């Protein structure tokens, strides 16, 4: 009866999402240089 | 001011950066998991 | 100027964290693939 | 079969990644200093 | 100990912390081939 | 029949080695101030 990481994978990719939001703020504050 | 602006680009950065040391504490646990059923689940059952 | 040589560098750091952001990316798609091969080959054989 | 053993890889990854915590503590540290 | 400077060094840091991530996806890297040649190479001819 | 997952291991040595660019140019502009 078999393996179930789809869970944390999709967490993974949360976190991902919030990483690139996170560069895309920094390049807008870089933007207003 | 140009000093507060890249100092505030720069802790941007910095999360973006913890952002992804999260994601591979999170990435060693999926191997860590898949490691753990083939060595408890599937190489018992071969075993058997 | 010092303030554009730091924008600069930071802006490269940024495509250097964006280059990471790719590989976390695809080693999902790595360990997906392992699991669906045990998922699906392996634990129906067994 | 004698298991799967990746802890060496696992555990040296998880050095890396404190070592990698402790360098942004510092710049964050230093941003601080601003 | 200026402005400058301090964000200068507040980049190197931040450029060491992403080495140091570089490193460790090398090693993640190492860690699934690992695994996907146990499967091919002890599963897989058993079962 | 076995588990290739080279195309995608490949293709993150590739961006690894782009990341690793990326970090020289900006470490080689800090060391100019």
């Amino acid at each position: 009866d078999p393996i179930d990481i789809s869970i944390v994978l999709n967490k993974i990719k949360s976190q991902l999402e919030e990483s690139k939001e996170w560069i895309r703020r920094s390049n807008k504050i870089l933007d207003s240089i | 001011s140009d000093i507060e602006k890249l100092k505030e680009a720069i802790r941007d950065t910095n999360k973006a950066v913890q952002s992804v040391q999260s994601s591979i504490g999170n990435l060693i646990v999926a191997i860590k998991s898949v490691q753990d059923y083939v060595n408890k689940e599937i190489v018992p059952s071969i075993a058997r």
